[PDB]
């Protein structure tokens, strides 16, 4: 049992093709684990008050838009999540919603997201499933409401288990005010459209 | 008795220890490996070596200098 | 248990009721007592406890061992609490209280198991404890002559007895004399913080010293410190609370100038402020300067050029100790550094001690404090030495407060047990059994001493019982001679309040634990 | 043919986690059973022979005691009916201060007998009406049962004897000593003005020497140390400041503007001289103790030490107000010297050391003042907490006696007399309410029954003897604790008395709680969900 | 683990002794609540819905799952006491556990276990001698009242305790019925020959003591008669079916004309056997083997009762009682095949009686020997099983009393007297053996203490009064009549148990003491345990 100084030598350079083929898949996985821990373990393993303005806010939200209500975009795969988080301008805020169908409190917050997206064109409201992300069983069993926030590729909000602070029958105005408490939400109706070389006009010359 | 070959264990996890014959064997094998590696590049007819870095940059280095060969290797 | 559709308490709530839970409580108390059983007497041993982080503590003190045990049993925590109480009020006997409480509970366990009402046991315990305390107060020997040298022998013997169970017991005379001198140095309140205890690695126990003054480690010398002389033969010490370095005048201070002349004037003004403070300190006549706040390098060099001494960042306790030893006043401002606010000591010196530099203030004739410097080969060695010295210091302080002693080695409790049995022989009989059980439980300490020393406990106990029956109050266990002897004439002396508090605390713990009939554990949040 | 679908209507529309209990046997009987269970859990701590219970809450804090209200508070109950009964008990504690166990036992017995009446064929309305009529009858009868009155509250012996019984159920073995302590503490308070404030009694828990070493101090004790080097004053002249002992600053923004070298060189000297002048002006008023609510500046401490002024720093504002009350000073908001009227005077202030704790003692030699402190010694934190709870019970008993001086015989005598009189009354009245009235009367037997069970004797013999004696004519007879066989003795002669007002309020609250429990017919439980606090 | 290098745990010193004492105390505390007339039964659910309600200590310890070896030792001690005596199982378990606990208490005081063992042996020998010399009562002075009182005492603590006035009479009559003499003139009583049948239904007072035997079987065919007024019983150990040739015999047919004859003979053999049996006048036929349908038809036509699949023990008991001879085959010494009328059992009547929708055979008034059987009626099966166990205990107690004519007063009188005598006697034996014998005497006091505790009465005062009475009896020559002072659990006062008719067989106490002492000696001798890991 000798030759501890193995010095594999010629071996690698003749096999680095397969090594790099394995390493490409390894890195594709590794970015996925790196991005999927930023909310896990840290908090996952663990009469002016009447607000009469919120009512009129709700009624004006009911008349938000004419064309359509639109639906929150659904992520189909982890790679799609990766390449829409990585893409898009870093100056806009992206928030992601995780859910599993069956638990209470999901449709209400989905409708809140729909309303806010209708009244906030800049935002890019999106939703994901808890099963497609392959999170831990603890997340799937006790962390169903998870509103991740991506502003320039980093969290500025990691709201998990928002049921206690929001209830089970909250509406759009409640979620909007709760998110605006920490300053998460940044601050006319055309006919249909106006947008239609660069030569504009000239005279005689 | 010896630290390793004692009924009670005195080391942390991963800490090892080599007695006389084993330590001498390890030192001699390491030194002979280094000497055999650096040689064959000695004298007028000595040849050169290719130092293929395993890092991201993958630096390529063709050299005959013994010190450069010895410093650019992973030695345990 | 019939399942109600909606249950009364939360799910997971546990409840143990009746005789079985009381027997369980007694057994848990026995378990706790066993964990400190062998740390009793001159033949007692030490226990090594490793916490979660890997740090290990070695101790003979019962209170420390019980504290390092994370006991969660509600009835078992009472023994830990009474050990803490004995440590706080007296400082010695922390093992005796736990042994006595557990022995009381063990003796009354058979009566509990057969359905005796616990209130009767509680009343019997209260009566027996009252009688025992009164007997201790009656038979305690006191010397009402107010003799200084007799008080010296009394204190030294008490300290020696308190120290004869630890690793430093082989040097009991040296440390006992040092402790007696240290405690006598304190004036009237006997503050513990007036007795500094410094531990310096390397050196035998016999190299430990008591300095009639104050000593502390060197505190981050700046540049130019090595040029300062390190010995003075009649220094005046300037105890200061001042930051002597270049810095902003105040945090919220701003300077607005519009001329280069004003710029130079401002720079020179800052330098002049610092130099004015330094010049005032120098012209105060002091040769050694100590400050609580940092002393900058400029001030250090300024003092070096004047053949002075400086030391910044001196801890608060060390400055207070220096003030009491030398006799000055901690000055927050240097504008009035009169003669009466400067400390004076005979000799100041900085010397190498075990790979460290220590500043020594010795020769103070009117010092109201002192400092212990302890040497040893390990950190836990020094920690246990400090614990033993603290026990001795507390005993000597109590003996200063009240000079009443009883012979140790189990003699006092043998006499108490004899008296309690004699009393119990003269009562109707329901309380007679319980008071006899109390008297029998009082025999645990001599039996534990014999068991720790490896004797035959039964023979020694029989000899002691017969001897006490035929006369002789202070006959106790003689560990060296394998037999019994007059512990009062053997100078095995302990203050009466030690045993008084031990009995009171043990009785209170036993009565409290006996009185509990049901325990309920709510689910953890 | 293998499943039973939910019935159409409300059963189908009910939420997933919600629960609905309707009807008699599904709601009323279950509530009665739950209240029975709660009363059974708390019963064994009733009377002098009550046994302490080690209760551990959700925070691992250990509570060992026999106070019913404390046990209920640390027991996190889940059943709504038991929750309402616990609210009744807490209301009784807030109103009076003692009698929570009586409320719980009486409510449990009342609900038991209400279930029995509902089973034999009565309805809820008639049971409730009978209970209310019997409660009115009991409240009418009770004043006639008053045996004696306090008739003196400034006498130490009288108040000690009166308060012995209230702190005899708790800490049964040694009640005379605690009675004398609380009597002294309360007599020091309660001046010529009839008003008595419970908050004026302070309890200090110091570990080490057993409760026999406990004592009362006419003043205040703070477990702190002194900022300065002065540690003892003999003729204190306390000047209390609600402001930190430092030069006051602006509140918008303070910026030191330096434009010349002279200003920079003189600023620190000027600030030092100003603060020295302020401290000297304070000391010139004869003051030698300064108590501040805020921080202490280093230069301030220097100049206070130079002029031999004691410094005490109280962090909490309540302690500051209590000290102002007990010394007679005025909490100045500025650092100006105090005028003669605002100066506080205490006869002795010093730094002491009890056990191993450093304390600052504001001691009066006179047997008066506005605040009195009870210093509690002991060998266990839980034991001192129990002694403290007994102290609060005794103080509340004193407060009740000040409000109403009438007393009724204890030891189950009053309950037996009430039961006998209400049973006699119920015979006369015809109709279905007589059954409810008789059951209400019988429910009073639960008090002597519990006392006899705890004391270790047979309850039936005690109750039979009590009925025989009360039929003879002696209405001040209850069970004798110091007996190995069922025996009774006069309660007025033995001094075992309890406040009339406490019993009246306990009866009223227990009856109201039982009636309110009986009224509920349907229960619609929401999904528990979350909300830890 | 260390230098010993064994694959398992290891406990040494006071740890293993305390563990063994804890296990023994657990076993004791399981059954401590089922001792004495004020004891209560227990419910044992078999984890699959099977429910057993019992008071017997041996049954409780047998049904439980036990893992600690010392607890297994105590359970086996209970089983041995049940097998060898039949009573005192709870008492012997409690006494052994208390002896072990007190011995360990002595050992923890640095008293060598050998000294404690020697003291225990001396104390047991002296206790047995004292019991046999002073505390025994001769039953010849009482006659049948002593048997009735012993049976009634065994009835207490059982589900049939209140009905003892009637159950004790049944037990005594049944035991006296099966009495028989043998060689060396010793009248021995063969218990377990009294067939006990359980059948729920009417109250316990409707339990029947049959003056004969009771089979749990029915007639083979519905056409058979169900009552014979003069039974001639024939007992057979073989089966009546179509005879099949053995393995070594094979039928090979070359001439077809023989096949019908062979097939006819194949059943005519059994027909001839049955005709031979019936020709002697046999009225009732009992067989351990099966009976074929054609044989049932033969018995029906003959007007005789035939019972098949009879248990072997039941058939043996019936043959013994009625004078019949068990016949495994029909073969005389002359090589022929005949059945004799001289080997026919005779009984006054055989009846197919009906008991709660079920039917069984009663053989009433068998001749040449008297036999007895008991049919127990209860609310359900669980109560009936408890009745059977209590009845067996009573039968064993009566058998012990009859065989050995000495009885001792019950209610803890023996324990208190032994405690007093041994405490006085220990002062003259050794130095540490004194302590061992004193602890033995103190441990014996666990029985009256448990009796008083079970009644929620003052155990301390009652035991103190008992000890005072027995000490006065032992110290005053003219007060030797106080030895019978025991415990009266109904009123909680000392009472003369000999006058009260509370008796136990002396063998019960003697065997309990010996077995408990030996078990305590066995457990106490241990000071080290090695628990090797399972091979998996
Ligand atoms: N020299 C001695 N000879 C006999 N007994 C002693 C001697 N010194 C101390 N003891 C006894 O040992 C007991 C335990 O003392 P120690 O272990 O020092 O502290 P603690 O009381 O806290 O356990 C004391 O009660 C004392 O009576
Ligand atoms: N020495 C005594 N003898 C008999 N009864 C007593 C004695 N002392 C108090 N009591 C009774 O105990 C009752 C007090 O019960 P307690 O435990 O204080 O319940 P609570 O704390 O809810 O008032 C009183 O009604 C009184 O009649
Ligand atoms: N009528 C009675 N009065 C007093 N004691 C009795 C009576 N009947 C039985 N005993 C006592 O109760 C004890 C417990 O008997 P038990 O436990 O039923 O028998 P076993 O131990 O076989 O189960 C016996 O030792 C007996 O002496
Ligand atoms: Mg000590
Ligand atoms: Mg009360
Ligand atoms: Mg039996």
């Amino acid at each position: 049992l000798a030759g501890e100084g193995i010095s594999v030598n010629t071996g690698p350079k003749g096999v680095i093709n397969d090594w790099r083929r394995f390493k490409q898949l390894e890195t594709e996985q590794r970015e996925e684990q790196c991005r999927e821990m930023e909310r896990l373990i840290k908090k996952l393993s663990m009469f002016l008050q009447q607000y009469r303005k919120q009512r009129m806010e709700e009624m004006r939200q009911q008349l938000h838009k004419g064309p359509q209500f639109k639906q929150v975009f659904e992520i189909s795969s982890g790679e799609g999540f990766l390449d829409m988080i990585d893409k898009e301008q870093k100056s806009i805020v992206i928030m992601v919603h995780i859910y599993e169908d069956g638990i209470p409190g999901t449709e209400a917050m989905n409708g809140c997201m729909i309303c806010l997206a209708a009244e906030y064109p800049a935002v890019k409201f999106c939703k994901v499933k808890s099963s497609v992300i392959g999170a831990s069983s603890q997340f799937t069993r006790n962390a169903l409401p998870a509103l991740l926030i991506y502003k320039g590729g980093e969290l500025i909000g990691n709201f998990v288990r928002v049921t206690d602070q929001l209830g089970d029958d909250f509406f759009a105005v409640d979620l909007e005010a709760f998110l605006q408490e920490f300053g998460l939400l940044p601050e006319v109706l055309t006919s249909v459209r106006n947008s239609a070389s660069e030569d504009s006009d000239l005279e005689i010359d | 008795a010896s630290l390793s070959l004692a009924p009670v264990n005195i080391f942390k996890a991963g800490a090892d220890e080599e007695r006389a014959e084993t330590a001498r064997l390890t030192s001699f094998i390491g030194a002979i490996a280094i000497g055999d590696l650096v040689k064959s590049t000695l004298g007028p007819k000595g040849m050169d070596k290719i130092l293929l870095s395993s890092g991201r940059d993958a630096s390529l280095m063709v050299t005959n200098d013994g010190a450069t060969i010895l410093k650019n290797i992973g030695v345990d | 248990m019939m399942p109600t559709p909606v249950i009364l308490l939360k799910e997971g709530t546990d409840s143990s009721q009746g005789i079985p839970q009381l027997v369980s409580n007694i057994s848990a108390c026995q378990v706790i007592a066993e964990a400190v059983r062998t740390t009793l007497g001159p033949r007692g041993m030490d226990k090594l406890i490793v916490d979660g982080r890997g740090k290990a503590t070695i101790s003979n003190d019962g209170a420390t061992i019980l504290k390092l045990l994370d006991v969660v049993h509600p009835a078992a925590k009472t023994l830990v609490d009474i050990a803490k109480s004995q440590d706080a009020e007296v400082g010695d006997g922390t093992t005796s209280v736990t042994l006595l409480a557990a022995e009381f509970l063990k003796q009354v366990k058979p009566y509990v198991e057969e359905g005796l009402h616990p209130q009767i046991i509680i009343r019997a315990f209260r009566t027996a404890t009252q009688l025992a305390v009164n007997k201790i107060k009656e038979i305690a020997v006191t010397v009402k002559k107010a003799d200084k040298v007799e008080q010296r022998k009394l204190l030294e013997k008490c300290a020696m007895t308190a120290l004869s169970s630890k690793l430093i017991s082989q040097q009991k005379a040296f440390f006992a004399k040092m402790v007696v001198d240290a405690v006598m140095m304190l004036d009237d309140l006997l503050q513990l913080k007036m007795i500094g205890i410094k531990k310096v690695q390397g050196g035998a126990l016999e190299d430990s010293q008591l300095v009639a003054g104050v000593a502390f480690k060197k505190t981050f010398s700046y540049a130019g410190f090595e040029m300062q002389p390190k010995k003075y033969h009649n220094p005046k010490i300037a105890l200061l609370n001042v930051e002597l370095e270049l810095k902003a005048e105040k945090d919220n201070a701003e300077i607005r100038v519009h001329t280069v002349e004003d710029y130079q004037a401002i720079v020179d003004a800052e330098w002049n402020i610092l130099y004015d403070k330094l010049e005032k300190i120098h012209h105060s006549g002091a040769k050694v300067v100590l400050s609580k706040l940092p002393i900058g390098d400029v001030a250090t060099q300024y003092f070096a050029d004047r053949d002075m001494f400086c030391a910044g960042r001196v801890p608060e306790e060390d400055l207070k100790r220096t003030m009491m030893a030398c006799g000055g006043s901690i000055q927050t401002s240097v504008n009035a550094l009169s003669a009466d606010v400067l400390g004076r000591c005979q000799v100041f010196e900085e010397t190498q001690i075990g790979g460290e530099r220590y500043n020594f203030f010795t020769g103070c004739p009117k010092a109201k404090t002192c400092t212990f410097i302890l040497r040893g080969g390990a950190e836990q060695f020094m920690e246990e030495t400090e614990r033993s010295l603290h026990d001795a210091i507390m005993i000597v302080r109590r003996a200063i407060k009240n000079d009443s002693v009883v012979a140790g080695g189990g003699a006092i409790e043998m006499e108490l047990s004899k008296y309690l049995r004699d009393y119990s022989r003269t009562i109707p009989g329901k309380q007679q059994l319980l008071i006899g059980a109390y008297a029998k439980a009082l025999e645990i300490i001599p039996r534990q001493l014999c068991d720790n020393a490896g004797f035959d406990a039964t023979n020694i106990l029989n000899k002691l019982r017969a001897r006490h029956a035929q006369g002789g109050t202070w006959y106790g266990v003689d560990i060296n001679n394998e037999d019994i002897a007059d512990n009062f004439e053997a100078f095995v002396w302990e203050p009466a309040m030690v045993r008084i508090n031990a009995l009171t605390a043990a009785s209170e713990a036993a009565c409290l634990i006996v009185s509990v009939d049901e325990t309920i554990k709510n689910p953890r949040s | 043919a293998l499943h039973v679908p939910k019935a159409p209507g409300f059963a189908q529309m009910l939420k997933e986690g919600a629960k609905h209990f309707s009807g008699l046997e599904e709601a009323v009987y279950r509530n009665i059973q739950a209240c029975k269970e709660l009363a059974q859990t708390t019963r064994t701590a009733y009377g002098p022979n009550g046994m302490n219970k080690m209760v551990i809450n959700h925070l691992e804090k250990l509570f060992v005691t026999n106070d019913a209200a404390t046990i209920l508070r640390e027991l996190e109950v889940q059943h709504p009916a038991a929750k309402m009964i616990v609210m009744a008990s807490h209301m009784q504690e807030q109103e009076v201060g003692d009698g929570t166990n009586f409320v719980l036992v009486f409510a449990g017995a009342l609900l038991e007998l209400a279930e029995e009446l509902l089973r034999i064929g009565l309805s809820v309305s008639e049971v409730i009406e009978g209970y209310e009529i019997a409660c009115r009858k009991a409240h009418e009868i009770l004043p006639n049962l008053v045996c004696c009155s306090a008739k003196n509250l400034r006498d130490i012996d009288e108040v000690s004897s009166l308060l012995r019984t209230s702190i005899m159920s708790k800490q049964y073995g040694n009640e005379v000593f605690l009675a004398k302590l609380i009597a002294q503490a309360c007599v020091s308070i309660f001046p010529d003005s009839g008003h008595f404030n419970v908050d004026n009694i302070r309890v200090c828990k110091i570990l080490g020497s057993g409760i026999s070493s406990s004592s009362v101090l006419h003043g205040m004790v703070f477990k702190k140390e002194t900022e300065g080097d002065v540690t003892s004053v003999k003729d204190a002249k306390i000047a209390v400041y609600s402001c930190p002992f430092d030069g006051m600053i602006t509140e918008t923004k303070g910026t030191v503007l330096i434009k010349t070298a002279e200003e920079l060189m003189n600023f620190s000297k000027g600030e030092e001289n100003l603060m020295d002048a302020q401290v000297k002006a304070i000391a010139d008023t004869g003051a030698n103790v300064v108590v501040t609510g805020g921080k202490v500046a280093d230069m301030a401490l220097h100049y206070a030490n130079k002029y031999n002024i004691m410094l005490v720093r109280l962090n909490s504002k309540w302690d500051l107000r209590r000290l102002c009350k007990t010394v007679g000073a005025t909490a100045l908001p500025r650092l100006t010297p105090p005028v003669l009227e605002e100066m506080g005077h205490c006869d002795s202030v010093y730094l002491s050391e009890v056990g191993d704790t450093q304390v600052v003692v504001f001691k009066h030699e006179k047997e008066d003042g506005a605040i009195s402190t009870i210093v509690l010694r002991g060998s266990t934190d839980n034991l001192m907490d129990d002694i403290e709870r007994a102290v609060d019970d005794g103080v509340n008993t004193f407060k009740v006696l000040t409000r109403d001086k009438r007393l009724v015989p204890g030891g189950g005598a009053t309950e037996i007399e009430l039961a006998k009189q209400i049973t006699s009354y119920g015979e006369t009245c015809p109709g279905l309410e007589q059954y409810a009235i008789k059951k209400f009367a019988e429910a009073f037997e639960a008090i002597p029954r519990a006392l006899a069970e705890n004391s270790g004797v047979k309850a039936n013999e005690v109750i039979s003897k009590l009925y025989a004696v009360h039929q003879e004519g002696n209405k001040n007879v209850g069970l004798d604790i110091e007996a190995e066989v069922p025996a009774v003795k006069d309660m007025l002669e033995a001094g075992i008395l309890d406040t009339y007002l406490g019993k009246y309020w306990a009866i009223k609250l227990a009856t109201n709680a039982a009636v309110t429990v009986l009224r509920v017919d349907q229960i619609i439980m929401a999904k528990p969900a979350g909300g830890p606090k | 683990e260390g230098p010993l290098s064994v694959f398992g745990d290891r406990s040494t010193g006071e740890t293993i002794r305390s563990q063994n004492v804890m296990a023994a105390a657990s076993i004791a505390n399981i059954v401590k609540s089922s001792l004495g007339p004020v004891g209560l039964d227990k419910m044992l659910v078999d984890d699959i819905g099977d429910v057993t309600i019992t008071n017997d200590g041996a049954t409780i310890l047998k049904l439980l799952e036990v893992e600690h070896p010392a607890a297994k030792v105590l359970c086996e001690l209970a089983d041995l006491q049940d097998k060898e005596v039949g009573d005192g199982t709870t008492s012997v378990v409690i006494i052994a556990a208390e002896l072990l606990k007190n011995a360990d208490e002595l050992v923890k005081q640095k008293i060598h276990p050998t000294s404690v063992i020697s003291g225990y042996r001396l104390a047991c020998k002296e206790a047995v001698r004292y019991i046999n010399e002073n505390l025994i009562v001769n039953t010849d002075e009482l006659g049948r009242d002593c048997l009735i009182n012993a049976a009634k005492t065994s009835m207490s603590s059982k589900i049939i305790g209140i009905n003892g006035d009637f159950f004790a009479n049944m037990v005594v009559d049944a035991v006296l019925a099966i009495k028989y003499t043998d060689i060396r003139g010793q009248p021995r009583y063969p218990v377990n020959s009294v067939n006990i049948l359980k059948a729920h239904g009417r109250s316990q007072m409707e339990s029947m003591l049959i003056s004969g035997y009771a089979l749990n079987c029915v007639v083979g065919s519905q056409g058979m008669p169900k009552r014979i007024v003069n039974a001639k019983i024939a007992c057979l150990d073989f089966s009546l079916q179509k005879t099949k040739m053995k393995l070594g015999v094979q039928v090979v047919i070359t001439d077809p004309e023989k096949l019908d004859q062979i097939r006819q003979r194949e059943s005519d053999i059994t027909k001839e056997r049955i005709q031979k049996i019936l020709a002697t006048g046999a009225n009732v036929i009992l067989t351990t083997g099966g009976i074929d349908d054609m044989c049932l038809k033969y018995f029906v036509e003959a007007g005789a009762m035939a019972v098949r699949r009879v248990l072997k023990r039941d058939l043996k008991r019936i043959a013994k009682a009625s004078g019949a001879t068990i016949l495994s085959t029909l073969a005389n010494l002359e090589g022929e095949e005949t059945f004799e009328a001289a080997m026919l059992g005779q009984a006054e009547e055989v009846v197919q009686e009906r008991i709660c929708d079920d039917e069984l055979i009663l053989i009433k008034n068998t001749k040449a020997r008297t036999s007895a059987s008991i049919i127990l009626r209860g609310a359900n099966d669980f109560m009936c099983d408890e009745m059977e166990r209590s009845l067996h205990d009573a039968l064993c107690v009566v058998k012990r009393v009859l065989e050995s004519k000495s009885v001792v007063p019950g209610g803890g009188a023996v324990e208190a007297a032994l405690s007093i005598y041994l405490e006085n006697y220990a002062t003259s034996m050794g130095s540490r053996e004194q302590l061992a014998i004193a602890e033995f005497a103190r441990s014996l006091l666990v029985i009256p203490n448990t009796l008083a505790v079970n009644a929620a009465q003052d155990s301390t005062d009652l035991v103190a009064k008992l000890r005072a009475f027995h000490n006065e009896a032992q110290v005053n020559p003219e007060r030797k009549n106080l030895k019978w002072i025991g415990l009266d659990l109904s009123n909680g006062k000392p009472r003369d148990n000999k006058q009260a008719g509370v008796f136990e067989p002396t063998i019960v106490k003697v065997k309990s003491l010996k077995f408990a002492t030996e078990a305590a000696i066995t457990i106490l001798r241990i000071d080290d345990l090695i628990k090797l890991h399972p091979e998996s």
